[PDB]
């Protein structure tokens, strides 16, 4: 973890699973690397971007193909930033 | 030339994590070299593929 | 394995269907260009009528998990994915790797004695009373990493081709 | 060649939720028709007529009230529900006494309103098999995981079901009234307040977009008989249906300190009803609104949403209902529901509230790893409960499960099948 | 029973559909 | 070049209890001359956990083991045990005779009716292997298991600045092991 | 790569012809009176009894559409099923095991090497060119209403219609019974549903033109004149009252299924609203349903009604554009498929 050479295994390239199913064999996937996410008087409720992208953000936030950070640290139960 | 104060800000800011699975500059930089000298390892997910050499605190604290 | 089953499919139709959708707006646009070539009509006589991938073990994949609503932004790498690959070569390099995977969440283990699956919070002696102590979620999957082959690394006598001399 | 696969056996599954019934075959994906929990009736002529087709009723009659069915999950009005049944698998073109029918219902159910049940599937409509399975049980069998702890969030009752390797634990369920009828009867109130009359959508035939709050032009087409109260309560019902689908967002218990930005940001947003009044709705309405389905901070009864305790000092809102849930299980299991949290119903479709009931159940649960699954497709949100009693049927071992109307009539006493067989 | 239109405005009838596709 | 014809048939005995004729149809691939194929599959895992049981009879060798326990409560709880595969807390949860019945309880007398059970059965010709060897496990105690269910409470019930520097503790012992090589290394050049 | 077969099952009629055409080979009734097939067999009324093999989108009876799909085959196509694949069309929500039957029937008996089911609704929305908006299909004996969502048609939002062309022409049958003029042969029946497809137009407002004539002559040598039931029968599509069925009206149907689906789809559903089947092809209906959905429809959003030419066979020349493409070619039901698996397949990929 310290020394900064050269080491003879990479990232993984791809996840897969060999499922049988109804159909026939199948291989499922999730992305290896998780995206960047969010990648897209007064305002009528429908014309709202805003809302619109808070509805699919919020749709889409706790079943996703990878998870989020969500880091281990006991920085969150102490009432203390993690710098701290 | 961003101003001082404007540094001391950005180190409160946090940092963009790099998670584990993630091509992080140190890989075999892809099959550049010889297919001979590449050999594909299926793992299960739940098992590392790589592991950190090291001993137990009880055996560092003794000696 | 029939849950899981009916989660893939359910994601495997919208991507196909979303697909089929996106190539009948492109036809309307580019033009009959991606149309088939077509081949010639075989019209029977009357006659006749008086005595009267896309092919070999597909293994079709399925989509990752974004469903619908986020899907017809089409998160792709560079082009459409590949929902249906029949040829099966899989370039001769990567046929082994499709047939020598275990089939994950299968009913029956070939009839091996009986053995059962149990919970893996039951596998575990301790209780998971910590978030640390979190066992594996256990969700069958095999990643795929390529390596440096030790043999490689291995010394290997010197090669090279002699000039005019030099030889012995 | 090993039997991975599922037999399929062409089972009609039927599910009676609190607001909406999904009827659907066995192996497919989606319901084929889900009709709302409502039966009309009219009886303006000396016979009486049923109306039960979803959008029959929508339409004015002369003589015509709604009468609700499915009032807390248990079901009522039994004589209107087997005419609703029996309508609906007419509909569907089922041809009775070749395919089993599995019904879906609630943690809670009268026997007696079960033993009719029973009676009327195996004697009357002639039905070779059937089977009872209990709804949470069903949707942890839609969502997959055989162990995991459903928290439904529906519109008359919020129900926590812990469930241990696929069967319901049936005294550890916690039911609280504070539901989507709460958030309708609360914005009602609110719309009260602020003096907005609603009207329906029949009655609107030419109108023009005004978005000031003051009465807005709306050409009114008047029929010569006269409108029942329960249609005018049904069809404004459709309306606060979109106008929580749109309006409504939660926020991790920071309104106070935003309360005075939001007015200085104007985030406001209108909804237009069919009379055309584009009423605004500050966001510290529409957050407090979303709020009260955590805490029932509202002092002003409710309008008939009262006080209530589990399985019904103060109301405990979801996030300490969750708590005190997770709290009375046994430790030997309790990091496994944990763990897995299912959480269904179609009001989780409002934005935050899951990732706030996560932020309040890791901090108020220190060292236990809660995370919450929930589901990206809407259909499966919806109607996780028919997905769940599709699977079950097109299972390969269940069949030995399936209640004859031989075996009904040899054990005779209801109360014997359902004990074992459910 | 006869054929009213047509409209295949090819933005690219140029044979290669990735001429503009790409 | 034509296909085997599937067909729709009546299929049976999903191994059912009871010998009702439920006959639900399901598709088959070929002519079902193989019809009255008794083994219809999925009654290969009609499987059913195997626990002897006690009759009115042999109570007297039960007679010597708030407990209050008597036939009518051990029955029950066999007739449980026999019903739901032996999980626990959904047998307690259906329990219904009287509510002051606690897990280890329920799980002690189990245990000690079970193996008193089986000693009593191998008494004439004694018992090896798969048999001895569950006799062996069934040597528990109720005692422990309540330390232990009371500890883990214990543990679950910590403040949140304690177990944070729990979790911080572990998280810098790790980080200190996995630079051992490398500290071990200069601690011996020094 | 071969020439994919389509043949689109109505209720009217059939139709059927090849794919890329822009017009089908033959069209015919597809009713059968068993004592032949067909027209011809329809002219001989006295032996055999007309009778419809299909009805309300429901096959009644295999035994007679065994023969209807015989005569589209090997007496007005001509082709060789035997080799090339076929494409059929069926009316959404239809129970399992009518589609586990038509599918075992076809693979069974013609041997079809490839055989695909899809939605004859969506196959009309692939017409028009745009891959999403509710399609208004109204047959000659089932109006559907599909929000169709990059052609995935949303399971829940699906609204059926017992308001039909044959319903309309026995309105007008009625109507023109009540002037004075009773029709009694079936022959006469379609003859008031031409005269009904010919000057009958659909009014702006019900009421205004009731406050404020024609006349055809009929075929047999006698004319007819008609004054208000040239705007009295499309108005009975717009209120079923008349017709005496508790069925809702065209414009409240659809706004019931635009606001059942999600919130977030409606405004491209409103804008991109297509209307299809030879019913609604009714002169003047394309100005008053949107009339009527806009007074009902939110103002912020914009209603485009957008009513094609083509409306008679839109649904066929979706489903022959569909096949001709290149990418559907993989979503065949091959043989093998069916073999292994089953009929249950269809269920599956379909
Ligand atoms: N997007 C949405 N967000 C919030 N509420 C919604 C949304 N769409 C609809 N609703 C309303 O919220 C309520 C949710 O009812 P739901 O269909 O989940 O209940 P159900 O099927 O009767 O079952 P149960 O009440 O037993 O959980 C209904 O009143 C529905 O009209
Ligand atoms: N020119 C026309 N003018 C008026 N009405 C017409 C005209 N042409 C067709 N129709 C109506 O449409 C019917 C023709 O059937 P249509 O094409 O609408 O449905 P289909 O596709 O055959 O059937 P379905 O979709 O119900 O299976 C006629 O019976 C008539 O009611
Ligand atoms: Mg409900
Ligand atoms: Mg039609």
């Amino acid at each position: 973890v310290a020394s900064n050479n050269k080491l003879d295994v990479t990232a993984p390239i791809c996840k897969v699973r060999k499922r049988m199913g109804r159909r026939g064999l199948w291989i499922d996937r999730k992305m290896t690397v998780d995206e960047p996410l969010d990648e897209f008087q007064g305002m009528n409720v429908y014309d709202s971007v805003d809302d619109a992208n808070s509805r699919l953000r919020s749709r889409f936030s706790f079943d996703r193909d990878v998870p989020l950070f969500n880091p281990v640290d006991p920085s969150e139960l102490n009432q203390i930033s993690s710098q701290t | 030339a961003p101003t001082l104060s404007s540094l001391i800000r950005k180190y409160a800011q946090d940092e963009v994590p790099i998670r584990p699975d993630d091509p992080t500059d140190r890989d075999l930089n892809f099959e550049l070299l010889d297919r001979n000298k590449t050999i594909i390892q299926a793992l299960p997910e739940i098992y590392p593929h790589k592991i950190a050499d090291s001993a137990s605190l009880t055996e560092l604290y003794y000696l | 394995w029939l849950s899981v089953d009916i989660m893939e499919e359910r994601k495997f139709k919208a991507a196909s269907c979303v697909q089929l959708a996106q190539a009948v707006s492109d036809y309307w646009t580019y033009g009959k260009i991606v149309c088939i070539q077509r081949k010639p009509l075989i019209f029977l006589t009357d006659e006749e009528i008086k005595e009267r991938n896309p092919k070999d073990e597909i293994i079709p994949p399925a989509l990752p998990t974004y469903s619908m609503g986020d899907y017809k932004r089409l998160n792709q790498n560079a082009e459409p994915f590949k929902l249906h690959i029949g040829l099966d070569d899989f370039k001769k390099e990567d046929l082994v790797l499709v047939e020598k995977l275990p089939l994950s969440f299968i009913f029956d283990d070939n009839l091996s004695d009986s053995k059962k699956k149990l919970s893996e919070y039951e596998k575990a002696p301790i209780a998971a009373i910590s978030t640390l102590l979190a066992p594996p979620e256990d969700d069958e999957w095999y990643k795929i990493v390529i390596r440096r082959d030790p043999a490689s690394e291995l010394s290997a006598s010197l090669d090279y081709q002699k000039g005019l001399f030099g030889a012995s | 060649p090993q039997v991975y696969g599922a037999d399929e056996i062409n089972a009609v599954v039927l599910d009676a939720s609190s607001y909406r019934t999904k009827i659907g075959y066995g192996s497919l994906d989606c319901p084929i028709l889900n009709l709302p929990s409502y039966y009309g009736h009219q009886t303006k002529d000396g016979s009486e007529k049923f109306i039960f087709e979803e959008n029959s009723m929508l339409i004015p009659r002369p003589d015509y009230e709604i009468k609700k069915i499915m009032k807390d999950g248990i079901i009522d009005d039994f004589e209107g529900a087997v005419k609703q049944y029996n309508y609906m698998f007419d509909v569907l073109k089922l041809k009775p006494s070749e395919q089993p029918i599995l019904v879906i219902e609630s943690t809670q159910n009268e026997y007696e309103k079960k033993t009719a049940l029973l009676k009327q599937l195996l004697k009357e409509n002639k039905f070779v098999a059937t089977f009872l399975i209990k709804n949470p049980t069903c949707v942890s069998f839609a969502h997959g995981r055989p162990n995991c702890l459903v928290v439904d969030l529906g519109h008359d009752l919020v129900t926590i079901t812990p469930i241990l390797d696929g069967i319901s634990l049936r005294k550890q369920v916690l039911g609280t009234h504070y539901a989507g009828a709460f958030l309708s009867q609360q914005l009602r109130q609110l719309l009260n307040h602020k003096g907005v009359e609603v009207v329906p959508v029949y009655k609107v035939k030419s109108k023009v977009p005004t978005y000031f709050p003051d009465e807005a032009k709306f050409e009114e087409r008047k029929y010569d008989f006269d409108i029942s109260e329960s249609f005018e309560n049904f069809h404004k019902l459709r309306i606060l249906r979109e106008m929580k689908e749109t309006l409504l967002q939660a926020l991790p218990d920071s309104e106070t300190e935003k309360l005075k930005e939001q007015e200085t940001e104007e985030d406001t947003r209108y909804f237009e009803f069919p009379n055309g009044l584009n009423v605004p709705f500050t966001k510290y309405e529409r957050v407090r609104l979303a709020n009260s389905l955590f805490n029932p901070s509202e002092p002003y009864t409710g309008e008939s949403g009262p006080n209530i305790v589990v399985e019904g000092d103060k109301p405990r809102g979801l996030t300490s209902l969750v708590n005190q849930a997770l709290n009375h299980l046994d430790v030997d299991l309790k990091p496994q529901l944990a763990n897995n949290i299912i959480l269904t119903g179609a009001t989780s479709l409002i934005p935050g509230v899951a990732e706030r009931l996560n932020q309040e159940l890791t901090a108020m649960n220190p060292g236990l790893k809660v995370r919450i699954h929930s589901s990206a497709n809407v259909i499966e949100r919806t109607c996780s409960a028919w997905i769940g009693g599709s699977i079950l049927s097109s299972l390969g071992t269940f069949h030995q499960l399936w209640v004859s109307e031989n075996e009904y009539d040899e054990v005779g006493a209801k109360k014997l099948i359902m004990d074992r067989f459910r | 029973a006869m054929d009213q239109e047509q409209n295949q405005p090819f933005e690219e009838n140029a044979t290669i559909d990735v001429a503009k596709l790409l | 070049n034509k296909p085997t014809p599937w067909s729709y048939v009546e299929f049976s005995n999903d191994a059912r209890e009871s010998k009702d004729g439920l006959k639900l149809h399901h598709w088959i691939k070929g002519s079902s001359e193989l019809a009255k194929n008794s083994p219809y599959l999925f009654e290969k895992y009609n499987q059913k956990i195997q626990i002897p049981s006690f009759t009115k009879e042999e109570y007297d060798e039960f007679l010597k083991d708030e407990a209050s326990w008597d036939y009518d409560e051990t029955v029950h709880l066999f007739q449980l045990c026999e019903k739901w595969d032996l999980r626990w807390p959904i047998i307690v949860d259906r329990y219904e005779y009287d509510e002051r019945s606690m897990e280890e309880l329920k799980e002690r007398f189990y245990k000690v009716s079970e193996r008193i059970l089986r000693h009593k059965y191998r008494n004439v010709t004694m018992d090896d292997k798969t048999s001895l060897l569950v006799q062996t496990l069934s040597s528990f105690d109720k005692r422990r298991e309540t330390e232990r269910k009371q500890y883990l409470r214990r543990l679950l019930s910590r403040s949140p600045t304690e177990i944070a520097e729990e979790e911080s503790l572990v998280i810098e012992a790790r980080k200190f092991e996995l630079a051992a090589k490398k500290m071990l290394t200069e601690r011996a050049s020094l | 790569d071969v020439a994919a077969l389509v043949i689109d099952n109505g209720s009217g009629m059939c139709k059927a012809g090849y794919a890329g055409d822009d017009a089908p080979h033959t069209v015919f009734p597809s009713v059968v009176g068993r004592p032949f097939v067909g027209d011809e067999a329809q002219s001989k009324r006295g032996i055999l009894t007309l009778r419809y093999p299909i009805e309300h989108g429901i096959v009644t009876n295999w035994d007679d559409m065994e023969k209807i799909w015989h005569h589209t085959f090997y007496n007005e196509l001509r082709l060789a099923p035997e080799e090339h694949p076929v494409l059929l069309t069926e009316a959404p929500m239809n129970p399992k095991s009518n589609r586990e039957k038509m599918t075992q029937i076809m693979f069974e008996t013609f041997n079809v090497p490839a055989f695909y089911v899809s939605i004859q609704a969506v196959l009309s929305l692939y017409a028009s060119g745009r891959t999403t908006g509710i399609v208004l299909d109204s047959g000659d004996g089932v109006t559907h209403v599909v929000p169709i969502y990059a052609g995935f048609s949303l399971p829940h939002a699906i609204l059926r219609i017992d308001l039909a062309g044959r319903d309309l022409t026995d309105y007008l049958m009625k109507i023109l019974s009540e002037r004075g003029y009773t029709f009694s042969t079936s022959a006469e029946r379609e003859i008031v549903r031409d005269i009904k497809e010919k000057l009958c137009y659909v009014a702006l407002d019900f009421d205004q033109e009731l406050q404020t004539e024609k006349s055809y002559e009929l075929p047999d040598g006698q004319v007819i004149t008609i004054g208000n039931e040239r705007f009295r029968a499309p108005e009975a599509l717009f209120h079923p009252s008349v017709l005496g069925l508790e069925a809702s009206g065209i414009d409240q149907t659809t706004y019931n299924s635009i606001m059942k689906c999600d919130v977030d789809v409606r405004k491209e559903l409103y804008s991109n609203i297509v209307m299809s089947g030879g019913t609604t092809m009714f002169p003047g209906i394309a100005e008053r349903m949107q009339k009527e959905l806009t007074a009902l429809a939110p103002s912020s959003m914009k209603v485009k009604i957008s009513a094609p030419p083509e409306r008679k066979y839109s649904v066929w020349i979706g489903g022959s554009i569909l096949a001709s493409l290149g990418t559907f070619q993989q979503m065949w039901i091959s043989k093998q498929e069916y073999d292994e698996s089953g009929p249950s397949i269809v269920h599956l990929k379909c």
